[PDB]
């Protein structure tokens, strides 16, 4: 689950949309950088549009012709709102003068072609169920069974490109709808704008402190060189915040550290806590600007996660994070996504015995010890299915003395697999 | 004539599961092993060895509820705590992975109180004070 703010003129404005396995155009994100997102092979994807406030629907009108005076009848509008050029050609049928084709265009292709009988609703409900009219909706005016008149490429026109003004009130609409959905991770849609992305950090850190730790995915502008990459990675210092380095070529676009970061998310994602990209192949064919060992260190200790083009095909050099900038408390082994997601996971799980455990038991010795044999039982388990190599769970005593009665504090560090 | 002690039963105190049960009246739990009786070949007397452990337990107390029975057969762990009042040294025993042997649905007789008997197996103690 990757929460994707396409920067799109298709996709649904304000609202949360998955698609399966199963735009158009290389200027909108839906399949500019939904097909990033796609090729990281996450289990499914959900979209976000991103709009400018000035932006509507596009509206058609129709007007019967077997009586004298014609009257509307049918009205067609775009699927969601937009002023493309989606183009309808309406004439009477060549046998029939009471059956009507209805030609409908993307921009001037034949995308569906049919009849229908002068009965409004089977003609609007051909129009909608259709499996050509994949972008329109059609709706009734009124009770009819009259007949259209002729009408070439009929261009429904009212609203705006999605494209029209990415702003951060914009930006931020995402976020906002967001809020009320969890996902495995969330990525910024290329825009390498350093206020949106200082936004974006404070959004993350006010989940965090909900508990909400969605795995956070950005990168810098395609001006910055490698001293302005490790600059802005220094910026940051969250866990769950990345900062891709490099930009790549995969079919024809110039992706910036931060278009790429969609596909990188989507592999982390895809990847989970099994899987670990530190030194895993990307579908890219080409990331500049390149690093040599010198490069990549400075750009690792930085907080910047590395692509380079270091051998015949694109390798993520380490999978890191903004805290890799560490502190001498927690190790190096914190600084890596996937441990992060894991850290999350366990704390997810120890948030399901939370509230298993909730005030019924006594706050007193014998409590506090079942809940530290539960989640130390809990942490026997993972190392039996050997994703842990040691822990230690115990009370936290520097919270706990000072605790009033009904709080109770606890703390677990435990030893992870390498993976060189 | 110095003072002694005996640690009377009523002190037991039996947390099921983490909630503190107050209606169990009694509670036994050994841990059997096989002693694994080996013949030697030159001398007469024979050899007991450890073998592999096995857990059994039992508790009796006035039926109130339900527990037992939606309880089924998941695993629980069992808190036993025999405090002792003359002398403060209460004795706590953990027993890990209590399971029960059979589920005991119904037991009641018209003329008495109903009462609710348990028993089953666990796969291993902690001895956590004395």
């Amino acid at each position: 689950r990757l929460a994707m703010p396409i920067r799109a003129n298709w996709g649904d404005v304000g609202k949360v949309v998955t698609i399966k396995n199963d735009g158009d155009d290389m200027n909108y994100s839906a399949f500019k950088l939904g097909k990033l997102a796609l090729l990281g092979n996450v289990k499914e994807l959900l979209l976000y549009r991103l709009v400018d406030g000035n932006q509507k629907k596009g509206t058609l009108t129709l007007k019967d012709t077997t009586e004298n005076s014609a009257k509307d009848v049918i009205k067609l509008e775009t699927k969601y709102p937009t002023a493309r050029n989606f183009n309808v050609t309406i004439k009477s049928n060549l046998v029939d003068s009471d059956k009507k084709d209805f030609i409908f265009f993307e921009n001037t292709k034949q995308l569906f072609s049919s009849s229908i009988k002068g009965t409004i609703d089977e003609i609007v409900l051909e129009i909608n169920s259709n499996l050509d009219n994949e972008y329109v909706i059609a709706t009734k005016v009124a009770d009819s069974d009259t007949i259209l008149a002729n009408v070439v490429n009929q261009a429904l026109e009212g609203g705006n490109d999605g494209c029209t003004s990415i702003t951060n009130e914009s930006y931020l609409k995402a976020l906002e709808e967001f809020e009320r959905y969890s996902f495995d991770s969330f990525v910024l849609d290329g825009v390498a704008d350093e206020a949106l992305q200082e936004t974006t950090k404070a959004w993350v850190a006010k989940n965090k402190e909900l508990g909400k730790d969605i795995l956070l995915f950005l990168g810098g502008k395609t001006e910055d060189n490698i001293k302005q990459i490790n600059d802005k990675s220094k910026s940051f210092n969250d866990e769950n915040i990345v900062n891709v380095g490099s930009s790549a070529y995969y079919e024809n676009i110039k992706y910036t550290p931060s278009e790429v970061a969609v596909y990188i998310a989507a592999l982390s994602v895809s990847k989970g806590i099994t899987g670990s990209i530190c030194n895993a192949k990307t579908i890219f064919e080409e990331v500049e600007p390149r690093l040599s060992q010198s490069e990549v260190k400075e750009c690792l200790k930085s907080g910047t996660l590395v692509l380079d083009f270091d051998d015949g095909d694109v390798i993520i050099v380490d999978d890191v994070n903004t805290f890799k900038k560490y502190v001498d408390d927690k190790n190096e082994a914190m600084g890596y996504i996937s441990n992060i997601m894991f850290i999350n996971t366990i704390n997810k799980d120890t948030s399901l015995k939370r509230k298993e455990f909730v005030g019924k038991i006594f706050n007193d010795a014998t409590g506090q010890t079942t809940v530290i044999c539960a989640l130390k039982k809990y942490f026997e388990e993972l190392m039996s299915q050997g994703i842990i190599s040691e822990f230690n769970v115990d009370i936290d005593t520097e919270l706990q003395a000072t605790a009033k009665a009904d709080e109770f504090y606890w703390k677990w560090d435990a030893v992870k697999v390498d993976v060189m | 004539i110095e003072e002694a002690s005996f640690l009377n039963g009523s002190d037991v105190v039996i947390l099921i599961d983490g909630v503190e049960e107050l209606y169990m009246e009694e509670i036994k739990a050994d841990f059997e092993q096989d002693e694994q009786s080996i013949k030697l070949l030159g001398c007469q007397n024979e050899i007991s060895r450890v073998g592999t452990t096995k857990g059994s337990f039992s508790l009796n107390g006035y039926k109130t509820d339900s527990k037992f029975a939606k309880l089924g057969f998941r695993s629980f762990e069992i808190i036993y705590n025999l405090s002792n009042s003359e002398t403060l040294g209460y004795e706590s025993i953990r027993l890990k992975n209590c399971r029960l042997k059979k589920l005991p649905l119904i037991n009641s007789k018209a003329g008495e109180i109903v009462k609710i008997e348990v028993e089953g197996s666990f796969r291993g103690y902690d001895l956590l004070n004395e």
